[PDB]
């Protein structure tokens, strides 16, 4: 038996509040955080400069916390950044098996699907099947390989450029680069 | 933790709820939503209570039908709360009174943890290390599918961290390791039984030894 899980949450904070131990403005502070700068479309920022930049792209991948603090994206549950190459050969695909562990800052924090008991038990087992029931086919003659988020380390896919992008901007590329294309699961999409 | 929240390999789940590029709404489908993250925060980082790995480890402390039966940002209010009792900065009777109802907490904990190993081994990119067969009651930043199995390093962290299992139990003595990406074979850790490439585990130093 429980009550309203509203009037739980906001009994926690009455009741840390009214010991003055949560600062003025302080949720209120993080909803913001959570809600505006906190977003995928900085990760699709760096995903189109390292597609468009050889050199920030060979940085992005040898030493992705640097390339991240270059643009002033790391934050919190996002210091130690890894970014995981695709290849004609290889598709990354991003979970936290054990909860929902997430590059927050750059990423987003987690869509209710990736924290969802479904994704984290069969992804790590079945990510092909996954992938295909969420709408994207992995030719056969490509190896998944699936990072369980288990530690500090904090990662982003860096996707393939499809093709039909040649010579787009930035801004272009960015449009296409969606949390999903970050995470793993879908590669991004070239409108006709 | 040999818990229900050590999800990975578990078979009978449905459908993934999401087909990609859906719209998922907004950030917080709640107005509740932000305070148990927000109140995470004002424990570890204004009060100093406890640890993130301490949330962690609390909301594994769930009893299990709970856990399952739990959505995610309610387990993290269930989480933060129970801290701040055991902690002894709020009681369970002032949270019910204001909540105006039951408000149950994370089980105790089981175990104590353990410290941070002193004896670990600095591996290199490319060596074969099998992951420890440990059996650890308290927290541990180790998924089961791959206890006792091996892979090949892909990566050693540039900087260190807690061991988890002594930080999240609040322990003086957790530490600093390195993390180590270990590519796993799909067949090394579910046989015949998968249809992927590989699994790149994050693991700390201490729960890794040398392969045979
Ligand atoms: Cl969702
Ligand atoms: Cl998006
Ligand atoms: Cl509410
Ligand atoms: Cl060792
Ligand atoms: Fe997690
Ligand atoms: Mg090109
Ligand atoms: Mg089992």
């Amino acid at each position: 038996a429980q009550a309203p899980v509203s009037d739980r949450a906001w009994a926690l904070f009455r009741a840390l509040d009214g010991k003055g131990l949560v600062p003025d403005g302080y949720v209120e502070g993080w909803k913001k955080t959570f809600e505006e700068d906190f977003s995928p479309r900085r990760g699709a920022e760096l995903v189109a400069r390292a597609w468009t930049d050889p050199e920030f792209r060979q940085l992005l991948l040898t030493d992705g916390t640097a390339a991240v603090a270059q643009y002033g994206y790391l934050g919190p549950q996002g210091e130690y950044i890894v970014a995981v190459e695709d290849t004609p050969t290889l598709k990354n695909v991003i979970v936290c098996s054990l909860c929902s562990c997430t590059a927050w800052p750059i990423l987003g924090l987690p869509p209710t699907w990736y924290k969802s008991f479904e994704y984290r038990a069969r992804v790590v087992r079945e990510p092909r099947k996954v992938l295909s029931e969420m709408g994207t086919e992995i030719a056969s003659d490509i190896e998944i390989r699936v990072y369980d988020t288990t530690a500090e380390t904090r990662y982003m896919v860096l996707p393939q450029r499809p093709a039909g992008t040649e010579g787009w901007s930035q801004e272009q590329l960015q449009e296409i680069v969606t949390k999903d294309c970050l995470i793993g699961v879908a590669i991004p999409q070239v409108p006709t | 933790m040999d818990g229900v929240h050590d999800l990975a390999g578990v078979q009978g789940f449905g459908k993934v709820p999401h087909t990609v590029n859906a719209d998922i709404g907004p950030t917080f489908h709640a107005e509740w939503e932000h305070l148990p993250y927000s109140l995470m925060f004002a424990g570890v980082a204004e009060l100093g209570a406890f640890s993130v790995d301490e949330v962690k480890y609390v909301v594994e402390r769930m009893e299990p039908r709970h856990y399952m039966m739990t959505p995610y940002y309610e387990r993290y209010v269930i989480g933060v709360a129970t801290l701040m009792v055991e902690k002894g900065i709020l009681t369970q009777d002032e949270l019910e009174s204001l909540a105006g109802g039951p408000f149950p907490l994370s089980r105790p904990s089981e175990s104590e943890g353990r410290p941070a190993p002193v004896e670990t081994t600095t591996f290199e990119v490319g060596q074969r290390v099998r992951v420890r067969d440990e059996y650890v009651p308290g927290h541990i930043r180790m998924p089961a599918y791959c206890r006792g199995r091996v892979g090949t390093i892909s990566h050693r962290t540039t900087e260190k961290w807690p061991f988890p299992d002594a930080i999240g139990h609040g322990r003086n003595d957790a530490g600093e390791e390195p993390t180590y990406h270990v590519k796993f074979a799909a067949e090394e850790l579910f046989g015949s039984d998968t249809d992927g490439g590989s699994v790149v585990v994050d693991l700390f130093e201490g729960y890794l030894e040398p392969a045979a």
